[PDB]
């Protein structure tokens, strides 16, 4: 009769449809991440090609709907994913080219390489290789050189590339009724037609500055801190009030201080937590370290896993005639049906990232009764944040004390505790304002603010203004370096990073008061607190069916990101590095270089 | 029927009936060969001390999730548009998952059901025509589109699929009492002769 029976049938003859599709290109994918070979990986693009087509067709119908005098939200957002033309906008030789762009730039990254001056014969490749030379080596040589010809070789070459491929990108999100490809970024925490849950897209790039000068009392002290223990490892080159080298950050991209624990080991001489040998003094495998992280789940009150998911899971890699993807990933083959590919073995390491992968069971099976369209993620920060409130409580040594990998006797004081949190701000401190000075950055490019030649110009301006990193050697304006990262070249968005870091202590506080604990947030543990995961199953089970700013306000009590559980979970923390830096000096100072004379 | 080799789609239930015979009704009960069984009115092991005029055996196969739609005062895509019993309904249902026996890669399409329908059917009504659903007033002219839909679809019954979605060979037992005399009863049991 009305035209709400067109878009009701429409959409349920589009969920019976796409559902049967997806999943036949999901389990494709599952055959050729278990058994990687030519038939498998033909199959998989197969399929992918065969649902990819679907999509594109039932945009027809999709669009003779308007939703101008809609309120139905269920309908306006199943319809506005098909009613998106995307990269269909412009002509067939716009979109090749993009993906030859993004083709070439993949390339150029995956197969950069740099060797050095003394040994032409002897060198090696972006992976495992110049990764470990930044992580692993010690050598300000070696560092120096893995960064500065990176950035000649790699980085310069991504810079022509780079620009076709924001020009090409920007066209296809103008016509898509935005401003450029950055707020089509920002568009997936759009929310409209909801009264007091609506979200504009520009409201990230206001919640991501407000946060970030929220981080920086934190950041500030944490760098000081760094730069220090730094200083005594290359005294020749870092100075006290300066700024620390790009090449001395642990990566070859800038966002992890991960990789200097060992410089900066707060007590050298106390102990940590580790049941590596214990898990192996136990005779425990690769099951048991997933059935005992299931004992945690149901524990706090979250759902069981079927049989079908223990049995048809991967735990290794079956021989080297049919290699599976070692890497950890949560599938859900649909139907039901989910599983996880992952190479366990027995160590502190995989028993965290096996409640990770766990974590994200969690999501994905809590709104599986969601129509199709609606059967995903809210926004990118809910799908990653909610795998490490789960992982860090089971790192506490309060839960391996219970289960009895950790023994009983296992001291603890503020000492011990400081090794463990600060480690930690080196990965979320240490990460925050990097995250958002890329994005910045990118947004700003993506805009147009920032000439092409400008690039590098800019973001070595960026760089001792909003982190205080500086390059050890000057780049003209032939370089680029945020283009040689990952993310970039392959067409990712990296600001979910922080909104994911935020969102993470945003749940974890408001289950940590589920549980009652009380005081600092790193020795929080919801292990055997039934209530906890009662209040995490009511916010994954939403899927995207309400705004995501609603599963804020009913869980951990604001609509975006905040810093406020930041601090309580480095609260400690604070006061230690408002110590050690009595003898340096807070912040940094943007006219020290390495190459300075 | 509880034990067919193939069994009838949704929209197009057969049904078996049963009559002038003795029906041992606690066999079932005690088989332990289903997967969810549930009577209306009557314990399951007191029908056999009761007599019947006609029996009737509707015989499908449905998902795991569907089948809380078939019960008295229940509604939704199976209730309404494909079988529908009425709120007296003081019969029994019983289920057993047949994922090992039915089930096909690539799904079972010879097991179909009716998604639209411009009317809800009456209690025990059967409707297999492909009338194309019109929600508009234009005509669909034998093909969906815009505001037309082919209301019937094929079932995703494949090995890789949940309790919700596996398939499950279902039979429901309406019983009758007429004014006609009976024509199946239960067993009376009996001893030896002293």
């Amino acid at each position: 009769s009305t035209i709400e029976e067109q878009a009701k049938t429409f959409l349920d003859k589009f969920n019976h449809e796409a559902e049967d599709l997806f999943y036949q290109s999901s389990l494709a994918s599952w055959n050729y991440n278990t058994n990687i070979t030519e038939e498998n990986v033909q199959n998989m693009n197969n399929a992918g090609d065969k649902w990819s087509a679907f999509l594109k067709e039932q945009s027809t119908l999709a669009q003779m709907y308007p939703l101008q005098e809609i309120q139905n939200l269920t309908v306006k957002l199943q319809l506005q994913a098909l009613q998106q033309n995307g990269s269909s906008v412009l002509s067939e030789d716009k979109s090749k080219r993009l993906n030859t762009i993004l083709n070439t730039m993949s390339t150029i990254y995956s197969t950069g390489k740099v060797c050095n001056p003394d040994n032409p014969q002897e060198c090696l490749l972006l992976e495992p290789g110049l990764n470990e030379i930044m992580a692993n080596s010690l050598d300000y040589n070696e560092r120096l050189w893995a960064w500065e010809s990176w950035r000649s070789e790699v980085g310069k070459q991504l810079r022509p590339l780079y620009e076709e491929y924001v020009v090409l990108k920007n066209e296809m999100a103008r016509a898509n009724h935005y401003e450029d490809y950055g707020d089509y970024w920002r568009g997936d925490y759009e929310v409209n037609g909801v009264d007091g849950y609506d979200y504009s897209r520009g409201q990230l790039i206001e919640d991501v500055e407000h946060t970030f000068e929220e981080i920086k009392p934190l950041y500030e002290h944490l760098h000081a801190y760094v730069r220090a223990k730094l200083m005594n490892a290359y005294p020749s080159y870092i100075s006290p009030i300066g700024c620390l080298p790009a090449h001395l950050l642990g990566d070859m991209w800038g966002r992890f201080w991960t990789n200097l624990y060992s410089l900066t080991v707060p007590f050298g001489q106390k102990p940590n937590i580790d049941v590596t040998d214990a898990m192996v003094d136990q005779a425990w495998d690769a099951q048991r370290i997933f059935k005992e992280a299931e004992k945690f789940f149901v524990s706090v009150g979250l759902p069981n896993m079927t049989q079908g998911f223990w049995e048809n899971s991967m735990l290794t890699d079956p021989g080297n005639v049919q290699k599976a993807v070692c890497h950890p990933t949560a599938w859900d083959l649909g139907k039901g049906d989910f599983r996880i590919l992952m190479c366990t073995k027995v160590t502190m390491d995989d028993f965290l990232t096996a409640h990770h992968e766990m974590g994200h069971i969690q999501y994905d099976m809590a709104y599986a009764a969601q129509p199709f369209l609606l059967r995903n993620g809210a926004n990118e920060g809910f799908h990653e944040a909610v795998g490490e409130i789960m992982s860090l409580s089971a790192a506490t040594p309060k839960h391996l004390k219970s289960i009895g990998l950790l023994s009983p006797d296992f001291q603890e004081d503020n000492e011990t505790e400081i090794n463990f949190l600060l480690k930690q701000a080196l990965t979320i401190v240490g990460t925050l304002p990097f995250t958002y000075m890329l994005e910045k950055w990118r947004w700003m490019v993506f805009k147009g603010e920032i000439p092409k030649d400008q690039w590098m110009k800019k973001w070595w301006e960026m760089k001792r203004e909003i982190v205080g990193v500086v390059e050890p050697v000057p780049h003209d304006e032939t370089y680029c370096d945020p283009a040689s990262l990952f993310h970039v070249s392959n067409d990712y968005s990296f600001i979910r990073y922080y909104t994911r870091t935020l969102y993470q202590f945003q749940f974890q506080e408001a289950l940590c008061q589920a549980a009652k604990h009380e005081g600092p947030l790193h020795k929080c543990d919801i292990s055997n607190s039934t209530e906890a995961g009662q209040k995490l199953f009511n916010m994954l089970r939403l899927g995207k069916s309400e705004p995501w700013t609603l599963a804020l306000e009913n869980v951990v009590g604001a609509k975006n990101m905040n810093v406020r559980p930041l601090l309580n979970y480095f609260e400690p923390l604070f006061t230690w590095l408002k110590d050690q830096n009595k003898n340096s000096f807070v912040g940094w100072s943007t006219d020290w270089s390495p190459y300075a004379d | 029927v509880f034990n067919a080799t193939r069994f009838a789609s949704v929209y197009a239930w057969n049904r078996k009936r049963i009559s002038n015979c003795v029906a041992d009704y606690s066999v079932l009960y005690n088989s332990a060969s289903f997967s969810t069984f549930k009577c209306y009115g009557v314990s399951p092991t007191k029908l056999n001390d009761l007599c019947f005029t006609n029996v009737y055996a509707d015989s499908f196969v449905i998902r795991g999730d569907e089948v809380r739609q078939i019960a008295p005062g229940q509604t939704g895509k199976i209730a309404d548009y494909n079988y529908k019993l009425p709120d007296d309904f003081t019969g029994c249902v019983i289920a057993w998952n047949s994922n090992n026996l039915d089930s096909k890669v690539g799904g079972n399409y010879n097991y179909r059901y009716r998604l639209f329908r411009k009317s809800n059917l009456k209690p025990f009504e059967r409707d297999i025509s492909t009338e194309i659903y019109q929600a508009g007033s234009k005509p669909c002219n034998g093909v969906e589109g815009f505001n037309c839909y082919f209301p019937l679809q094929s079932y995703g019954f494949q090995p890789t699929n949940g309790v919700g979605y596996q398939p499950y060979r279902v039979v429901v037992l309406s019983f009758e009492l007429l004014h006609a005399p009976a024509t199946v009863c239960g067993p009376k049991k009996s001893t030896n002769l002293v």
